[PDB]
């Protein structure tokens, strides 16, 4: 699912 | 006596960690020589990053719109260019706190320290195992991209890992210094999840070494077993299989111990088919598999940095 | 996300640690300013290990005595004296490196880096606990005395810990920079014995709070309970006193969460009662309680997964 | 069991 770009 | 969770020191990496601003976006960056490393998703906005083509993007930027920070000094940007997944912004200042290091890529299993940074200063350090299925159970918020893993051999940094991005079920995903991803992931913002991961056998070998060497001995029993016996029980619980490199990367702490590797494997056996009945190792009431053999040996000898 | 026993960033530190030696015996230094902090047990022998009479061993020594190292450059002693259980070594030469630092005392329960450290040199850095017995649970080996415990939240460390001995069933006992113990103890090799070491119940506390900041409910229960009640459940399992002002120091993890603190309580009597069944919390099997409030709330998001 | 001096 979604990732999230830190 | 006494058995911790043990990072590098990380006063070397300290040094190195710059603040990289592109737009709306600020991560961090590693500075080394006249070079400032960071996730090449600093160019990106969200929109973009739905799709990103990242040499498109790069094109339209110039060197000032890369605003980096070392403490409170402003270095200025003299060129710009992607390797992999990472961006490399050439600097016109060496960095005078530069140490002895080296790019490594290491292998599920190997352990690491993280420095986690926002702004550009770092905030904590932990250890860190790269799992199996090549993330990372990381702690990292917004802002933490940039921040490094590392080991340190002697005076020489090994930098391992930078981070870059989390995944939905909350572990980690990053590069190694030369941008190359560790697992099947991507820097784009799209579905993507960690695959099932196992257990690092040879690390959880490992760690009953050093409970028995800091006295804890109640698994220990009469039995042996042999490598194939053994990795038959190993896949039916998600354990990795034993090596015979593994065993022999295991001999000192055989020796020190006087228990052979595959003595231990038969302690490690029962453990799984009958679990702990109530009882802990080490302070814990599951099998740690992030300290590797020289983890052990480093810690219960003192060796020094 | 996650959850990480995180320690502070040791360079700060690092640029402070040397190595002194007295006659046969070595150990680490503190560096700061122009004053070496070290153990006063350097100046013992192997026959002081009983009943040593420091001044007196003290006042057979001059300033050359010491030999103190800072990696490869001898600095030069011009005075020392004795405070409490440390020595404090007066030198010729201000650490160039003295970070912004304070000397602090701790209350049990509060938590702390320590930089491990061998003849003036780091080996590792972790976290720990003042145990609610005094002592903490290290890992140090012989020549690590000497080695510090710190905080350093803002950009101030504050030295809470220095590193004398180990206790025998392998916890460690020590000082703060002023040279008083924490807890019954006495730099002599007599027995001495740690008394019963309990579990800090607010810590516990804490870390439900992180579990549920990170995306976890299904410790919680449907009911509440006084506080004397909890703590009278809580002392059966060996829990430290659940205070009004632990109850105070858990309020901005409650309203974060939208927990009271009661029904947070509530649900550890439970996982008291029941254990996990098989299940983990923040990946642990057992419950973490050298995890204070103020840690919570420096590593987790400020936003609840809800 | 005595104390140890690290």
């Amino acid at each position: 699912s979604g990732v999230t770009f830190q | 006596s006494g058995f911790r969770k043990m990072a590098f020191p990380s006063g070397k990496v300290e040094g190195c960690m710059v603040q990289v601003t592109c737009g709306t976006t600020t991560l961090n960056g590693l500075w080394l020589d006249d070079v400032v490393y960071c996730p090449r998703h600093v160019i990106c906005t969200s929109e973009d990053m739905l799709n990103p083509n990242y040499e498109d993007l790069l094109i339209r930027k110039s060197n000032h719109n890369f605003l980096v920070q070392a403490g409170n000094v402003q270095l200025r940007v003299i060129g710009h260019s992607m390797q992999n997944c990472v961006l490399k912004l050439k600097v016109d200042t060496a960095n005078p706190k530069t140490p002895k290091y080296k790019f490594v890529r290491i292998q599920p299993g190997q352990t690491f320290s993280v420095l986690a940074c926002y702004n550009g200063s770092p905030s904590g350090v932990y250890q860190c195992a790269m799992r199996p299925n090549f993330t990372i159970k990381g702690s990292f918020l917004n802002g933490s991209a940039g921040s490094v893993g590392f080991n340190i051999d002697y005076d020489c940094v090994s930098f391992c890992y930078m981070h870059h991005m989390e995944l939905p079920t909350g572990v980690h995903a990053g590069t190694d210094l030369e941008g190359n991803f560790y697992g099947p992931f991507v820097d784009r913002q799209t579905a993507q999840a960690a695959g099932t991961d196992t257990t690092i056998t040879v690390n959880v070998l490992a760690w009953l070494y050093a409970a028995v060497i800091n006295g804890d001995r109640w698994f220990l029993n009469r039995f042996t077993t042999t490598l194939n016996d053994f990795n038959l029980v190993a896949m039916k619980y998600n354990y990795e299989p034993l090596t015979q490199d593994h065993v022999d990367i295991l001999g000192p702490l055989s020796a020190q111990t006087g228990i052979a590797v595959l003595d231990m494997c038969a302690s490690l056996k029962e453990l799984l088919q009958n679990g702990m009945n109530g009882r802990t190792i080490l302070g814990s009431a599951l099998l740690e598999d992030e300290f590797t053999p020289f983890d052990v040996v480093r810690q219960c000898s003192g060796v020094t940095f």
